[PDB]
């Protein structure tokens, strides 16, 4: 499909960047969670990254690590996952959807079978966090074999070789870091990444979407002044659930409210 | 782009997050530059030697050999500082984070050995250290915490996961991500990403260095076979590299075999797990069918990285070396046999080594062979958990 | 009759029961004759290097001594076999047992360290090992028991007196009164009945002639000074044996002040006991006024032994050597340095004689003077004891 | 004073040997001790070996180191054992006293001044234990100033030169040592021992006395058969103290009895 080909130019004539939220598919279950993403989606969400429980999350800050272990809690395995992911892409036809993996959930069944199934459920990303471009041969070519766009990484040590191969290799959107670290609201960005943003669009890369670090409207403006097409935020959202386990509808109150508001400050 | 190829065969490779991959680039540049400066190499040999007490002994074992056609050397890497191998290869990580103009050292540690070497080395060299260790790893190793707090690193005990070794591993590169221009990760195994085993693996050398030199000299000719136990890979690689070209020697790499491999219960991936990806590298895993990584289990600590260094896989599946499993209680009986009949009080997880030595010698008295066993570390830390389990069973 | 002076000056000779003369006759000549003999002594070499290890580790203390005309450096029995010094003469004396067609062993602990000493070497040479060590010791020092029996000695809780190591002593040489056809007495320090003090000293003598030549090679002369914590005088006199005749060479015995000199309790006899006859020698003695025996007090449990080697007294009254006390406070001062500043943990009884050589130091920072400290065992056994009492302060 | 040579001529002419107990002094108090050794003398004992208790009697037995033991619980010291020995001579003319001493306690307040306060209370000889013939010079020396008669162990092990030294230097009696080992009744001795008695009397020794592990009637005559001059019993003694410290009513009963059957034993 051409799910975020579609988004970007819809955006593009709104004058609009996009605001894709985070969160971990079944954190704190997995009722809850399909309603969480529901919630997103109706309050402005143009595009969603979702992650799968893994045991070993090594870029994510502990806002993250604790909605995993929420997960976890409830028994929520990958395969639960697919099937949460079927019914969401049943439900919402034309918003990307997009996965955060670790390498193991990717190779454990088969690199080609993982994609093949993202495919089946109606995927339309897949960002594997600890694969750089380096070893990404196997997960981009299986990517692109099943209609998944692979996304890569342009961390703001990035030099020219790097900006050219995830520009040439990458499809849907091209994920720029804020900074270096793992994934937390408690660490903002504090390097500017236009010169990034504009040497990937001088190379004709998928659209760039911020993340990391993003808690906040300015920043969502930020991102969309410096040239960016959007911006993902993740611990700023798993942080109102992780507020509001004892109250489902404040949780969902919060979420919707804050939601909206990242959305609005995407208008340029 | 790399200078070194990062595999091994197939196992290996660089699988961190794409911010690391300037981190790791320094290193192998560090590392490959520093192999060919004698000031680097003359400032480690002097570490070895002055600081660490290297060359280490190589001890002829005839008590309990006693009767049987085997010869058995114990190689004495329990007399090194800190009372493993562990200390050989911080010295040379220590001194490489230096070369690259890094101050701090962040490391893991599962039982608190490699916790206490790195302390030590940075405590030496003048480096801030700061050590993770899963939570539930530090309640059980107060000793070695406070070992590692005496020599002044910081010890952060880790929640996250099952809050032991993996979660360590976790965090450590969690950290580094973040302030890799400042600081060196120094991993404590021959595994993670390129270029650590191959690191890890150069600067453990000197102990099958040393073997080879010390066993022709008393013996005229090499080993049948050099033993090592297989926790992450280092003190087995570093007793195996010198010997990889001299197909005559065995090499045996011993992983923990727990309550029995029909169990589930042990830390034998690279011959009974699955391989996945994580912590950098493609190799044999415990994990979960669906692909959650898992602990492994042994009665001795030190035995508890959930992978193997893919330099082993590697060796494995081209038929060069050949891993085995022994079991707690072999281990256990082999602790015993050493106290009693040579006096030297052997880490369990070289009990290991010496056990399935001992397996080779019972299993065929007569057969003319020459052993060496890598006794890589010390016991007294161990007599805690052996009296309790004797205990227990009404052996005291 | 005997073939050497039992005595240094007026200090030593051989207070035993009548019964027991012939036995110290024969050990006498015994020792007398192995010194002659290449076979002998190239035995008692190679268990000391390819058994315990030897030569151990000159290392040079940068870190602590930075800022100051002071260098530093440790002589490394921490990285012997066993953990400390004790290894070396077990292992003579239990080839002079082997000589003398003795096939049983009889020793004293008071800490533990000479009591597994005795039980690795017995273990190792195939003799039979009985261990006295007094209830109150055996009590407080379960660790070291367990290592004993763990390698197959007998360890035997001494109820009598004051349950402590004199107590053990006697019970040690109430036993050899009557086993001395078929066992050996392998006492464990530079103390006792000629020819005791002789032979421990012949048999740790390799510790300060090592040092020499390192420090020879090192620093081109030798040291201006060499310190040593005094117990009985077992790991001291080996450090100074070989400077004896190297008369601009300082030698400086630090005895344990407790909590005080002036508060009596104290393990400080050669300065601040009196002479008495006791344990088979006249010497300085923790001695009530009336002439009981008394203990000698120190936090580091390895100090305990209530009088002091004929030698050092002898040495003392000369002036070839001098004899200073470091109390408890200043001793864990020391530990806490050497574990932060060079990554060593020392026992507490050698961080007597670097708390000194730290005095030495800090007193006159601007003195040009070459130091090593005999750091006669590792402190691994002691990190409870000071991590029970940093708590107690709140210093964690 | 001659009290030894007295005792072994009477003897002489009596054909009897001599029956010698130990205690310790002070042991399990100092007025039962009294008591203890009037009642050894009144049973028949000839001579007294009384022991000073010393921290680290260390050639002595269990049943001896706990009489130290007791003597210690009851705060006896070596200045409080010197006025009970004035007192027991005060009382008895001519029986000879001899101390049992660890070399620690004579050289504590000066070897003369030891010897001097035995001539002073009325000790007649001196053992001290752990002194070999080797080592003797000045303890026999001042013994000998203040008319102490230095006594000297034979061992079983004795060669020529030690027999010829201590028959000469030597007086009041020769300590004819039964065994190696320490102190106790649970061990005999198994050595014949008329060679040694033979050669000390060739020599002008002292008169010998057996001692360790006499406990029964049989062993005294067996003494007096093989030419000694008679026999010491020392834990055998203690035993009754011990056994019947819930009872001095019943200790002095047994003490009379076990005393009485031994002095019999001595009859040629
Ligand atoms: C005394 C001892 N022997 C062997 C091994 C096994 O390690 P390799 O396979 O040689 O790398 C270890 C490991 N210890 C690690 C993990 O817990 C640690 O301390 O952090 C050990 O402590
Ligand atoms: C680690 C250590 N350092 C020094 C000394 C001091 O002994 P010297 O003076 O060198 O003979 C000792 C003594 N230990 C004896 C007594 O308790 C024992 O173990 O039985 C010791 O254990
Ligand atoms: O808002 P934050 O700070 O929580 O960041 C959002 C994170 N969610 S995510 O799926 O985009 C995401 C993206 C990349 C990650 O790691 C990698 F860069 F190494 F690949 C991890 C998570
Ligand atoms: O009857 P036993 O077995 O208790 O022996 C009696 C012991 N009492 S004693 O004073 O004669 C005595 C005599 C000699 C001793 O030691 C020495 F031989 F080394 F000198 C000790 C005690
Ligand atoms: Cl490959
Ligand atoms: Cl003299
Ligand atoms: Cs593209
Ligand atoms: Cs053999
Ligand atoms: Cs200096
Ligand atoms: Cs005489
Ligand atoms: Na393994
Ligand atoms: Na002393």
């Amino acid at each position: 499909m051409e799910r975020y080909e579609n988004l970007f130019a819809q955006l593009n004539d709104r004058r609009e960047g996009a605001f894709v939220p985070f969160v971990t598919l079944g954190d704190p279950g997995i009722e809850q969670s399909l309603k969480i993403i529901d919630t997103l989606i109706d309050a402005g969400a143009d595009a969603l990254e979702l992650g799968v429980p893994f045991s070993d999350p090594l870029a994510d800050g502990p806002t993250i690590q604790n909605a995993n272990l929420r997960a976890f809690a409830a028994g929520v395995t990958p395969a639960q996952c697919f099937e949460m992911l079927a019914l969401i892409r049943e439900k919402h036809p034309t918003i990307p959807i997009g996965l955060l993996m670790y390498a193991n959930l990717v190779f454990n069944n088969g690199i080609d079978a993982f994609y093949a199934r993202c495919e089946q459920v109606g995927v339309d990303s897949v960002l594997v966090a600890d694969v750089p471009v380096e070893e990404s041969a196997p997960f981009r070519q299986a990517a692109l074999r099943h209609n998944i766009a692979p996304i890569f990484i342009c961390p703001p040590n990035a030099d020219d070789d790097l900006l050219r191969q995830v520009a040439s290799y990458g499809r849907g959107y091209t994920y720029l870091l804020s900074r270096s670290g793992v994934t937390g609201a408690e660490n903002r960005g504090a390097l500017p990444l236009h010169h990034l943003i504009e040497k990937l669009k001088e190379y004709h890369a998928a659209p760039a979407l911020q993340g990391f670090g993003i808690s906040s409207p300015e920043q969502v403006s930020a991102a969309v002044r410096a040239g960016a097409a959007g911006a993902i935020s993740g611990s700023a959202i798993v942080k109102i659930i992780e507020k509001n386990l004892a109250s489902p509808k404040q949780m969902l109150a919060e979420l919707r409210s804050f939601v909206s508001a990242m959305k609005a400050a995407s208008r340029a | 782009t790399t200078l070194l190829n990062p595999y091994f065969g197939e196992f290996g490779g660089m699988y961190v997050p794409q911010i690391l991959m300037p981190a790791l680039n320094q290193l192998e540049e560090a590392f490959v530059s520093a192999q060919k400066d004698p000031e680097f190499q003359a400032q480690f040999a002097d570490l070895l030697k002055n600081y660490a007490g290297r060359p280490t002994a190589l001890t002829k074992c005839q008590n309990i050999t006693a009767g049987t056609r085997t010869t058995l050397y114990l190689k004495r890497e329990d007399l090194l500082h800190g009372g493993a191998h562990k200390t050989n290869q911080v010295l040379g990580q220590a001194l490489l984070a230096k070369r690259m103009g890094k101050s701090e050292i962040i490391a893991e540690t599962g039982a608190g050995q490699h916790g206490v070497a790195s302390a030590l080395a940075s405590a030496l060299l003048g480096l801030k250290c700061r050590i993770y260790m899963g939570a539930k790893d530090v309640e059980r190793q107060s000793p070695n915490v406070f070992r590692m707090r005496l020599m002044g690193a910081e010890v952060i005990p880790v929640h996250s996961g099952s809050a032991t070794l993996k979660d360590a591993c976790n965090e450590a590169l969690r950290d580094w991500s973040g302030s890799y221009e400042t600081a060196h990760y120094m991993l404590g195994t021959a595994a993670g990403p390129h270029p650590y085993p191959t690191i890890v693996r150069e600067f453990q050398r000197m102990i099958g260095e040393e073997t080879k030199a010390q066993i022709l000299d008393k013996e005229g000719r090499l080993p049948d076979a050099v033993i090592a136990c297989v926790g992450g890979g280092s003190n087995a690689i570093g007793m195996f590299a010198d010997f990889i070209n001299d197909t005559s020697v065995g090499l045996i790499g011993v992983e923990p075999g727990g309550h029995g491999i029909e169990t589930g219960e042990h830390g034998a991936p690279l011959k009974h797990g699955r391989v996945g990806i994580y912590f950098g590298m493609k190799a044999p895993m415990m994990q979960t069918a669906d692909g959650q990584i898992e602990e492994s289990y042994s009665i001795s600590a030190g035995l508890d990285f959930p992978s193997v260094g893919p330099q082993h896989a590697y060796l494995n599946s081209i038929g060069r070396a050949d891993y085995v499993s022994i079991t707690d209680d072999e281990a256990l009986e082999a602790f015993k046999t050493l106290c009693r009949h040579e006096g030297i009080i052997p880490a369990l997880e070289s009990s290991h080594a010496l056990a399935h030595a001992l397996k080779m010698m019972r299993e065929q008295p007569e057969k003319e062979q020459l052993l060496v066993v890598n006794l890589a570390g010390r016991g007294d830390k161990d007599i805690f958990t052996v009296h309790d389990i004797l205990k227990a069973r009404g052996e005291i």
